[PDB]
């Protein structure tokens, strides 16, 4: 049955990336629900430096029961470790596998109408990368980091010259693990854009492709230009780190900004990688279960191709406060601001799609909706943070912690969902029972909205990002925020059990199209789940 | 007197406000969140009422039109002319901070791996400044009743823990205070929410910001860049006082 692994088929290597990507998701969940544990109460109660003198086992073990402050030592390590795991996790190893390996190798070459991709045995070699680079990421964890502990405390983005100076070999580890799933991606991308290009059915048009095909498409490219630029950024530490180096260490006459300049330059269109295909999803769920075609559809490739090209020349708004000229940050302040016009404008597409419909609140339109709902009070958050006087006081705050969750993290996980149930069915010959379906959907909707929202009025107030601990005054909307964050986790818990039960003893599918003839693309037009080789 | 700069229990606002650049944030923050408040709730209205409205009981044939030229117009336009009128107004305060201004007072300030230098170069005066439980005040970055004693002696409470610091840096009130920040190790960020400044300490550079203080008070900051264990735990104090008091401070750092 490990015949699963060794397979070139796109649709087994797409099965294999979304519960691979499902599998670290819940890894990196649970990290944010001990994360939480700590931040519900000022004070340091978990993640006491006393848990150290005990085994690898019992430490862990003792870790998720609160001791009294007099009897906690706090350890910051292990808080920034988390962190910084958490986000490694998710922007790596979670939502673009998901999204990107998993529906796009899946669905994309369904949609163009090709057999499968390009260079199939490179799509198995790009899971493998996926894997290994996984693989590295967690055993960082476990390597011996900063301080004497294990694990390396220095955020997602390795700012040096802390990310230079962390001790032991953990954020070497980490460094490889990053150029793994660059490697992984590239090859995926190599795949959809030659496939994409050279193994289109006869008849299909460039102007008759489906708009999740061209997300995937636009995506492929961003990842091309994007990817290496940070591979050169993350050597570069790894040099500054073993091979005497001094690109970013002032000693050597280097630049600790070089980097951030560097780093930004991939870690912006790194967002709109992780959301295109969300983009994608939602606009092929909201076409079927409003039953009517999707408006604009020109204006949708445009503006996708608009933002993908745009993400290249705004990445300093990350940079406002690192000591940026009056004149560079007026630059990117409009030049970020340009973006925010086609990006925001899709939101009213997919809302004039709706608008004259036939709607069903079935389970992935109530993702779709509920996409849209958070994604626009994310993306409104984006233009307060644009202006860079008024980022001046949010930068590093939680104010931009809630602003990206809203409409990046909450973005790809509603996208995520929408995909599930729209083609469980399709990919399984299973149906989800619908009832928990949509009590997935509200529990995950008022959770994730008892989350984050507190999170802007904590910003305000001042409270900083990476803090393992927090003035007494932010207490009550932190409470609040762990509330939520409890309740995703069991929604999340209870939708691995919708899983579960849809794939052992779900109701059978026995319809090619499961949903209506609005739902009009390829797959549709294939058994549930579809043959072995198709086309 | 007065602690002014600090988070309040179950706050939503902003800390309060004490110089002219704060007002401007304060102001501008105002102004863009009554705009995309109105944008949220005019998106979730439509998705709520195209759902009523259109849902299949009460729709039962659906339209099939995918364009609508006079409304692609105007809700494109409309958002190009939201972010002019931002635009036009944030990038003077944008101005009014980045430009630095003359100094009456000037503070040179490095962050370290966990605490704060400051140099008074005018009166070559110069100091650390240390968060009131971290291990240099005997402390190990948690609350225990030595640490609360300390808070008392230095002039705060228990309700300060995190934000005060064994020494302060001191400035009169109603003058023009220039910062200029960098980092010793690894980079930090200095910032007083109360002043409407944040500055990356980078290790190589030295780069400015300014303030000017218009009321007398206590007012914090927090490290903003994570800079490794005790991130959490090298707070700023400002104490803006008068002229005379001020000069008193100075006088005794005197060495005679
Ligand atoms: C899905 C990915 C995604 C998207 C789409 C966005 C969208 C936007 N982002 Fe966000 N952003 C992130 C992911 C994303 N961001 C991440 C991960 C970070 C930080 C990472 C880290 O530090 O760890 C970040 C941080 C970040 C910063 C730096 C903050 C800081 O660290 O201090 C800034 C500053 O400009 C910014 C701005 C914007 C803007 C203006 C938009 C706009 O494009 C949004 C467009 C606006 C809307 C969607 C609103 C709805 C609009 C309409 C309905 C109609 C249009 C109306 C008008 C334009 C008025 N973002
Ligand atoms: C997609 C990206 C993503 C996602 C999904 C999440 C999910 C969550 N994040 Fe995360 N977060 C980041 C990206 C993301 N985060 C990043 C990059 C950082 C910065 C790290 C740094 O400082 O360096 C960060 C930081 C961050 C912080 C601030 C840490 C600090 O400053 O000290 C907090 C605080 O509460 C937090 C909480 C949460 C919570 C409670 C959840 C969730 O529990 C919310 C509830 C959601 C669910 C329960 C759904 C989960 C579903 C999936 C993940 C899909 C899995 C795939 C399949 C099913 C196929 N995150
Ligand atoms: C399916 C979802 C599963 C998610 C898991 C959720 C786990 C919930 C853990 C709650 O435990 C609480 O933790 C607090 C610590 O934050 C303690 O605070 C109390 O005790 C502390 C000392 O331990 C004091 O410092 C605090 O001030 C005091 O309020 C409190 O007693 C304890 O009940
Ligand atoms: C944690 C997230 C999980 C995401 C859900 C993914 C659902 C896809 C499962 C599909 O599995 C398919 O099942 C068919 C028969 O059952 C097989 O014949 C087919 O080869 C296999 O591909
Ligand atoms: C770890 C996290 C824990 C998460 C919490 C889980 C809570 C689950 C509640 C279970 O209650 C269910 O309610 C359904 C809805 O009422 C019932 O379906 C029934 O009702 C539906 C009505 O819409 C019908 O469609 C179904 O056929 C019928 O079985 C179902 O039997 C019943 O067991
Ligand atoms: C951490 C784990 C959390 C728990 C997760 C479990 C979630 C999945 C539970 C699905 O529940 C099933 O739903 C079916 C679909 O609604 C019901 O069929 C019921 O309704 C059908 C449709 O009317 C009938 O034909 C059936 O006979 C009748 O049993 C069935 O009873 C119920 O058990
Ligand atoms: C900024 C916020 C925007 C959010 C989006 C929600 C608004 C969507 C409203 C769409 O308006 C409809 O557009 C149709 C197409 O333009 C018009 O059909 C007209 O034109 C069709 C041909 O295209 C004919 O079939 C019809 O009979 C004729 O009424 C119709 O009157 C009009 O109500
Ligand atoms: O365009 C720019 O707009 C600025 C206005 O946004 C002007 O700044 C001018 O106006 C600002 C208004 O507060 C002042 O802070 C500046 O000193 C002054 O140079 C500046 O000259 C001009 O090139
Ligand atoms: C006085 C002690 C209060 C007991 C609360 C214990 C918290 C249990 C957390 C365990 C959850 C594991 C994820
Ligand atoms: C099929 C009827 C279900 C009850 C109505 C639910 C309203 C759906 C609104 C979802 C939108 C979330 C933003
Ligand atoms: C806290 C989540 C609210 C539960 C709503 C369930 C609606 C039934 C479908
Ligand atoms: C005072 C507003 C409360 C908001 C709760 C979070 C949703
Ligand atoms: C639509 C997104 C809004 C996020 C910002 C919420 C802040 C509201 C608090 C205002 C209270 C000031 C006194
Ligand atoms: C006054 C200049 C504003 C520019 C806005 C960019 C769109
Ligand atoms: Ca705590
Ligand atoms: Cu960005
Ligand atoms: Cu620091
Ligand atoms: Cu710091
Ligand atoms: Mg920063």
């Amino acid at each position: 049955f490990t015949r699963w692994f060794m397979s070139t088929n796109h649709k087994d290597i797409g099965v294999l990336y979304l519960f691979t990507g499902g599998l670290v998701g819940l890894i990196s969940v649970a990290f944010t629900v001990y994360m939480r544990m700590e931040l519900m109460a000022p004070g340091v109660q978990f993640m006491c430096a006393e848990h150290l003198e005990s085994g690898l086992v019992k430490g862990f073990f003792q870790s998720l029961w609160p001791s009294a402050v007099e009897n906690c030592t706090p350890n910051g390590h292990l808080w920034n470790v988390m962190i910084t795991g958490h986000g490694i996790l998710m922007m790596f190893f979670v939502v673009i596998p998901a999204l990107f390996g998993g529906f796009g190798n899946y669905f994309m070459p369904l949609h163009i109408g090709a057999p499968d991709m390009a260079f199939p045995r490179m799509n198995n070699l790009s899971y493998w990368l996926y894997v290994a680079g996984t693989s590295l990421a967690v055993a960082s964890l476990f390597a011996p980091g900063g301080n004497g502990q294990l694990g390396s405390g220095i955020g997602w983005v390795l700012y040096p010259p802390l990310s230079t100076s962390e001790s032991g070999y953990s954020t070497d580890l980490a460094i490889f693990a990053v150029h793994l799933s660059g490697a992984s991606s590239i090859l995926g991308a190599i795949n959809m854009i030659t496939t994409f290009l050279n193994m289109r059915a006869p008849g299909m048009t460039m102007h008759k492709v489906p708009l999740f095909a061209w997300s995937i498409f636009v995506t492929a490219w961003l990842i091309l230009l994007a990817l290496p630029v940070l591979a050169g950024a993350i050597t570069m530490l790894l040099t500054d780190r073993n091979f005497g180096t001094t690109f970013f260490q002032p000693s050597g006459g280097g630049d600790p900004v070089l980097y951030q300049h560097i780093l930004w330059f991939f870690g912006h269109p790194e967002v709109y990688i992780i959301v295109l295909p969300a983009f994608g999803i939602v606009s092929h769920v909201i076409a079927t279960f409003a039953k009517k075609p999707i408006f604009g559809y020109l204006p949708m490739v445009y503006a996708m191709v608009a933002i993908g090209v745009l993400g290249f020349v705004v990445w300093a708004h990350h940079m406002y406060t690192a000591g940026l000229s009056l004149t560079q940050q007026s630059y990117f302040m409009m030049a970020t601001m340009v973006i925010a016009v086609p990006t925001g404008i899709k939101i009213f597409s997919w809302i004039a799609t709706m608008w004259g419909g036939s709607i069903e609140l079935k389970t992935p339109m109530l993702w779709a909706l509920g996409f849209l709902f958070l994604f626009t009070v994310g993306g409104v958050t984006g233009i307060v943070l644009s202006q860079a006087s008024v980022d001046r006081y949010y930068h590093d705050t939680y104010y931009v912690v809630a602003h990206f969750h809203y409409v990046m993290s909450l973005g790809a996980v509603f996208g995520i969902f929408a995909g599930i149930y729209f083609w469980i069915g399709k990919m399984s010959g299973r149906q989800y029972p619908e009832w928990a379906g949509k009590l997935h959907f509200w529990m995950m909707f008022v959770g994730a909205n008892l989350t984050f929202f507190p999170q802007h009025f904590l910003g305000r107030q001042g409270m900083p990002r990476r803090y393992i601990d927090y003035p007494e005054a932010f207490a009550t909307w932190n409470f609040v925020s762990s509330l939520g964050a409890f309740l995703s986790f069991a929604s999340f818990l209870f939708f691995l059990g919708v899983i579960f039960y849809t794939l052992t003893r779900g109701a059978r599918v026995t319809a090619n199209n499961y949903w209506n003839e609005h739902a009009d693309t390829l797959e549709w037009t294939l058994t549930s789940p579809p043959p072995e080789h198709t086309f | 007197l007065e602690i002014i700069g600090r988070p309040q229990p179950g706050g939503t606002g902003f800390q309060p406000s004490a110089s002219p650049v704060a007002t401007q944030i304060h102001w501008l923050d105002g102004f863009i969140l009554v705009i995309i408040a109105a944008i949220t709730i005019f998106v979730t209205l439509l998705i709520l009422y195209a759902v009523w409205r259109f849902h299949e009981k009460r729709n039962k044939v659906p339209a099939r039109f995918t364009h609508n030229s006079p409304l692609e117009i105007a809700w494109t336009i409309v958002p190009i002319v939201i972010l002019v009128a931002i635009g036009a107004f944030s990038l003077p305060v944008l101005f009014n901070q980045q430009e630095i201004p003359e100094a009456d007072v000037t503070v040179k300030v490095t962050g370290y791996q966990w605490y704060w230098g400051y140099e008074y170069p005018d009166e070559e005066i110069s100091f650390e400044s240390y968060m009131i439980g971290s291990p240099a005040t005997g402390g190990d970055n948690r609350m225990s009743p030595e640490v609360e004693q300390q808070l008392i002696e230095a002039g705060y409470s228990r309700d300060e823990f995190l934000l005060a610091t064994d020494t302060a840096m001191v400035v009169p009130v109603n003058k023009t205070v220039v910062v200029q920040v960098t980092g010793a190790d690894v980079i930090h960020s200095w910032t007083v929410p109360a002043f409407g400044v944040k500055q990356d300490a980078v290790p190589g550079r030295l780069a400015q910001l300014w303030f000017r203080a218009e009321r007398e008070g206590i007012f914090f900051g927090q490290c903003s860049e994570l800079c490794g264990i005790s991130h959490a735990y090298m707070p700023i104090t400002v104490k803006v006082v008068s002229e005379e008091a001020y000069a008193a401070w100075l006088e005794q750092h005197h060495h005679h």
